[PDB]
RNA sequence: AGAACUGGCGCUGCGGGAUGAACCGAACGCCGGGUUAAGGCGCCCGAUGCCGACGCUCAUCAGACCCCAGAAAAGGUGUU
RNA sequence: CGUCGCUUUUUGAUCCUUCGAUGUCGGCUCUUCCUAUCAUUGUGAAGCAGAAUUCGCCAAGCGUUGGAUUGUUCACCCACU
RNA sequence: CCAUCUGUGGGAUUAUGACUGAACGCCUCUAAGUCAGAAUCCCGCCCAGGCGGAACGAUACGGCAGCGCCGCGGAGCCUCGGUUGGCCUCGGAUAGCCGGUCCCCGCCGGGGGUCCGGUGCGGAGUGCCCUUCGUCCUGGGAAACGGGGCGCGGCCGGAAAGGCGGCCGCCCCCUCGCCCGUCACGCACCGCACGUUCGUGGGGAACCUGGCGCUAAACCAUUCGUAGACGACCUGCUUC
């Protein structure tokens, strides 16, 4: 009894469930709330995160001891293909939470996404959206879509816009569309709707959703580690040397009359491939990828100001365990949540 | 068939009780609107003792144990529980008879509502005694959906007026029609039976 | 054509608290909720109508999967209306909660 | 005790006239118009007589702690009386040792925006209740001026320029630096 | 507002009771609840009934604080509450209530037959109430 | 810890005290109808679903029924 | 000088459970709880000028160490805080 | 921490200090009514997602088979329960309800004077069906819309869980869809139970039986390594 010298506890109990993610993309589980005032815009978009350098910059923090002095900064470089719009999903709000209210998908989709509805693209008839794409053309179908945009406007009060990335343009060897469901938190329902029915099928770039110097949150999942017991899982002291059965083993999991063991202590379990968020990771420049034919090829990706070289920020041997990037990139300060290859939302 | 008890002006243990006793004897009960049932002492005392209901969690895990319900239609659908016997398959049978709505869905905005004298508040309690509203203490623990509950209630009962509205048009018109008699011949017999 | 029974509910077993007596049933007949308006239903034969799934009827010229269990009302029970009935078997306890049948048959009036 | 009614009188006169919709009041006079409901106080309301306009609240049985509230009634209908023919009107000085307490007012006198208090950098804003004005006064030193019709309004208004200037972690027997209420008065004068 | 008081010569009508459904005048109040009250000429004698017991009607006597039952009597008759009892609405509800009760069942055959025989008349009538305001409106 | 008188438990179920060796009723062959004792009668849970009577009391730790399972001195322009 | 309580982190008194066995000091390791609050948040009072302290209040959210001696709990000392 | 990065705001309020203000003709933070208020409390952010619910996609040919949708009769198998429905103002309670001339809100709603009622009778102690045995003969009163529909064609209202409803035009059709009366009949089964409904219910298995349409996908195996104790999880597999 009162332990005779007070530490704090290992671990925190906010994350709990030390568990597998049920996803392998990160869910939003918030998205940020709006004021109809402001003009109409996404919020969260998808990424993947090739790989890490370093910088130097000229920073300038007046009271600091760094001022007007370089400093060299980890970050991370986040190629962004362009999102390209696919769906319009509404939602009404219950006394129960949000509810779908219906959604209304493109023209005609890409084969990317069809790939994304299928466990085995192989043995499959790609039968997928073949009755579906002809409500588009076909008039009796066709005059109650425009009514189910009418019903959407009327009634639900948030709308979302699905879109996937183009994986041909990325070296992973994936080929599968992440189909994602973001929200405009624009202004007014009707502007926030025909501002979506405007872009179907079309290409969305990373700039038109973000900015530079514009600090954002980074949503993924983690390293996975793969089973580990107390000392990697939860950081508990070793035990000493002349331990019989075993050092790397939490000694004492509970007193006698809770006569249970309780959750708030440390056992062996699954580490890592965790759902995170970060939180304030500011974006450091908005690339972008290796423009049109005529002037060769421009690389020109990393050519500060004061560079004025022929560089280009996929390094001298490639991204390791990546590939070589081609597409518009995100560079971040700081560390972000997942391995390289791994899909990750940045969102406002 | 089923009846509809209004759960506005009503306390909550008068009224669970009474609901409690009806659902074991084979009808079909359905509390409706229960954001606005009352709960007598001030609003302080009955915040507190719920909020010592929400430390009740047991210690090893509190995934497993008590489920503090957060939205009214669950804090009285507890309170009916605690008077069933709902070990046994009779109390089992029983709570399902029991549909209780937080709002006024539109399965139950169109059908006539009724109400217990037995709980009201103007009723029972003395009028210069303190009560607290069950809409507002489950606000302040944690019950998110308050606010668009309110606004779908007054969108509710506007559309109420305009059926009212219409409704005490045509009674006026069949007062105004049996103005002209011409049937005085069956007056007689309810006149003096008791129209 | 119409009903000639009316309507009632069997709510339990004569009881104590800890042990209960089957062989008198408790019933709530529907509109009278008064020790004093009860005096109509005593005497009165009444009923427990279910349904199996084999056949019988009396009369009724081919057996069909309705049965029944008859009784009649003995006196009241409490200041609030109750009624206890002894059958001639017991109640199943399967029927708490639905209703009986109760007739007009042995009348007085 | 449970006794035989109780019942005070309120004069009005004749620039004022009170209807009321049930236990709610309403006071119309010559500065404008205000309100309270007394919805929560159960007791009946009457104003009885043409030309001569006396209103007549009264408690049918009642306890001692239900008789106290007959008077509370009448006094907060005659602050109704007063306020919407004279106004209200608390006058208010700044004490100051070594550093002068600097008070502007930034939205159009609703707000006020305290500086310099006892030399602190941190400015207190103190926006006020709907229904008072705010203004500093002419030939004194320091002076506040408050002005509405309403008197919970103006006072809570008065009480929050007070609180906010409150000394802290300091022996306030000395330091007797604040914004105080020094008096009671009315917008028009002698009526 | 209270626009009926309890008073000396306050006419009351008893709700439950031994004495239910006769008037009484009340006589004088006595402590905080119940009231000494009698009807010489409705068949109840005086006695201490309770207030929650009795129903205030708008009728006044002016007989003195607590007289004899003569006195009573001269003022019952004077002013005739029991004819103006008979022309009021609230008696006809109770008349109306208990002719209600006693409804046998021939009766209730009869009153049947011509309730459905008079709406009918109505809602065929009512039909063309609507049928001319549509009339009004389409001009 | 140890006596006196009587009743109990041990050897004894049952109704009530939520629960129970000893408390309160009452002692037991197997049943049907009637009535009660102690105890109760919002709903668990049979019975006040009486148009019960009269008051006292508001607690930001109310109170709530023998044994029995929680409190004293002191104090209150809190109400009676 | 009195006098009324509370607590079961001390020591006793007791001998109801356990003798066909409940592993018996301390340290280590780790978890959670209590408030009778050391610090931190908001306050009230001083024989409160400031600074430093003391006495109370809502308060257990969060902290409450590094060592020399001793098997020690305890004790004592150094140093930080 | 032996390198580097990030760590997030709202509410009701405690203590307390007050406002107005009686009781107690003053006074008073309290008694009714108010204000400010915090490492606490609760939520948000974050972590997991219920024997908890959605929206949407595709829905099995081949060589015969096979499956949805509507319109169908024909039987048996099982689970049993109910015996007519009310199709809705908000609410106040020391107060409310109805009808109403006038001046304000794209021909409807807000206010006040006035007339009503009120132990609520423009009263779920109520109301409309109805306690409808049917038919024929046969006269009155009431009613000139017909009422059920497999109808066909239309519109537009109800998203909180709409799966419901209303209006309209053509139509095989009724002109007996009510009350009183005249007339004579049908299982009159010989005193007797479970009768009479919702109901041509719910679930399943099959067949004779009309049209409308439909021709997929999971898991293994293989591969991958953003994943792994094993399962799981992330991927690829086109004749370019
Ligand atoms: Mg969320
Ligand atoms: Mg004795």
């Amino acid at each position: 009894s009162h332990r005779k010298f007070s530490a704090p506890r290992h671990g925190s109990l906010g994350f709990l469930p030390r568990k597998r993610s049920s996803r392998h993309r990160g869910k939003v589980k918030s998205f940020p709330k709006d004021d109809p005032s402001k003009p109409v815009h996404l919020t969260a978009f998808l990424g993947y995160k090739a790989g890490m350098t370093h910088i130097v910059r000229e920073v300038d923090r007046p009271g600091s001891k760094v001022n007007k002095k370089e400093v060299v900064e980890a970050v991370t470089i986040v190629e962004t293909p362009p999102m390209v719009v696919v769906g319009i999903v509404g939602y009404v709000e219950t006394p129960r939470g949000l509810r779908t209210f219906k959604t209304v998908f493109a023209e005609h989709i890409s084969d990317e996404c069809k790939r994304r509805f299928y466990k085995n693209w192989h043995k499959s008839k790609k039968k997928a959206f073949t009755k579906y794409c002809k409500k588009w053309q076909d008039e009796d179908g066709k005059k109650q879509l425009e009514k189910d945009f009418s019903s959407m406007k009327k009634y639900c009060q948030v709308i979302r816009v699905i879109a996937h990335t183009q994986m041909r343009l990325l070296p992973l060897r994936q080929k599968k569309a992440h189909l994602m469901e973001i929200q405009v938190n624009g202004g007014t329902v009707a502007e926030k709707l025909d501002w979506a029915r405007e872009r179907l099928e079309q290409q969305v770039p990373v700039n038109q959703v973000f900015g530079q110097d514009e600090m954002i949150d980074v949503i993924g999942v983690t390293k996975g580690k793969g089973y580990k017991g107390v000392t990697s899982r939860w950081h508990t002291k070793k035990l000493p040397r002349k331990t019989h059965r075993g050092l790397r083993k939490v000694a004492c999991i509970g007193a006698w009359h809770p006569a249970r063991v309780a959750f708030s202590v440390a056992r062996a379990g699954q580490k890592g491939y965790h759902h995170r968020t970060e939180i304030n990771k500011k974006i450091y420049k908005i690339g972008q990828g290796y423009l049109i034919k005529d002037g060769k090829l421009i690389k020109n990706n990393a050519s500060t100001d004061y560079d004025l070289s022929d560089k280009s920020i996929n390094p001298l041997g490639g991204f390791v365990h990546y590939g070589e990037v081609t597409n518009d990139f995100v560079m971040l300060k700081g560390c972000v949540v997942g391995t390289k290859k791994r899909v990750l939302t940045l969102r406002k | 068939q089923v009846l509809v008890l209004d759960g506005r002006g009503h306390l909550l243990g008068r009224l669970a009780a009474i609901v409690a006793k009806q659902v074991l004897l084979g009808r079909k009960v359905v509390v409706v609107r229960c954001e606005g049932i009352n709960i007598s002492g001030n609003f302080y005392r009955n915040k507190l003792k719920y909020l010592a209901f929400l430390r009740k969690r047991m210690n090893t895990n509190p995934s497993r144990g008590p489920y503090h319900f957060r939205a009214p239609s669950r804090i009285f659908w507890r309170t009916v529980r605690g008077m069933l016997p709902h070990k046994t398959k009779r109390g089992q049978a029983a709570l399902d008879r029991l549909k209780v709505f937080d709002g006024i869905p539109p399965p139950y905005d169109k059908k006539k509502r009724m109400v217990v004298p037995a709980a009201l508040k103007v009723v029972r309690l003395k009028p210069t005694r303190k009560f607290a509203y069950l809409g507002r203490l489950a606000h302040e623990v944690g019950w998110k959906y308050q606010a668009v509950t309110a606004t779908l209630e007054e969108k509710r009962k506007e559309k109420a007026k305009i059926h009212y509205r219409k409704k005490k048009q045509l009674m006026r018109l069949r007062k105004q029609a049996e103005k002209n008699v011409e049937k005085k011949i069956d007056k007689y017999t309810e006149v003096l039976k008791t129209h | 054509s119409g009903r000639l029974w009316s309507k009632a509910i069997f709510a339990g077993y004569k009881r104590g608290l800890r042990n209960q007596r089957e062989h008198t049933a408790l019933l709530k007949i529907e509109g009278v909720y008064a020790r004093d308006e009860t005096e109509f239903y005593l005497g009165k034969r009444c009923a427990y109508v279910y349904k199996a799934k084999n056949n019988t009827v009396t009369p009724g010229g081919k057996p069909n999967k309705t049965r029944v269990i008859w009784g009649k009302v003995t006196r009241a029970h409490g200041n609030s209306g109750m009624v206890r009935a002894k059958f001639r078997s017991n109640l199943p306890a399967k029927a708490i909660g639905h209703r009986i049948r109760v007739m007009l048959y042995p009348s007085r009036i | 005790m449970k006794t035989i009614l109780s019942n005070q009188t309120v004069d009005i006169p004749e620039n004022v006239d009170i209807t009321l919709k049930g236990r709610t009041v309403i006071v119309k006079g010559p500065r404008g118009t205000l309100r309270r409901d007394f919805n929560h106080i159960n007791v009946e309301l009457s104003l009885l007589g043409k030309k001569k306009k006396r209103l007549r609240v009264d408690k049918w049985w009642g306890n001692r702690k239900e008789l106290a509230t007959v008077r509370t009634i009448c006094s907060h209908v005659q602050n109704m009386i007063k306020g919407v023919t004279l106004g209200f009107r608390y006058k208010m000085r700044s004490v100051y040792a070594h550093f002068p307490i600097n008070v502007v007012i930034q939205e159009n006198g609703s707000l006020v925006e305290i500086r310099n208090f006892l030399g602190e950098k941190y400015i207190r804003r103190v926006r006020m209740r709907p229904g008072v004005a705010c203004s500093v006064s002419q030939a004194q030193k320091d002076e506040l001026i408050l002005e509405g019709n309403d008197i919970e309004l103006v006072s809570n208004s008065a009480a929050l320029i007070q609180q906010a200037t409150t000394v802290k972690n300091k022996d306030i027997r000395k330091f007797l630096d604040g914004i105080y209420v020094s008096e009671k008065g009315t917008v028009q004068q002698a009526d | 507002v209270f626009r009926r008081f309890v008073e000396v010569g306050r006419v009351a009508y008893v709700s439950f009771g031994p004495h239910a459904g006769k008037l009484v005048a009340i006589v004088d109040v006595i402590d905080q609840n119940r009231a000494l009250v009698d009807g010489p000429c409705t068949q109840v004698r005086r006695q201490a009934m309770p207030f929650k017991c009795m129903q205030l009607t708008d009728f006044i006597l002016k007989f003195p604080h607590s007289a004899h039952q003569k006195y009573v009597r001269q003022a019952w008759q004077k002013a005739d509450i029991n004819t103006k009892w008979a022309a009021t609405r609230w008696a006809k509800k109770i008349e109306a209530r208990e002719r209600k009760a006693k409804m046998t069942d021939f009766d209730r055959f009869k009153v049947m037959k011509a309730k459905k025989m008079r709406n009918r008349i109505i809602k065929n009538e009512v039909k063309k109430l609507q049928k001319a305001a549509l009339l009004k409106a389409s001009p």
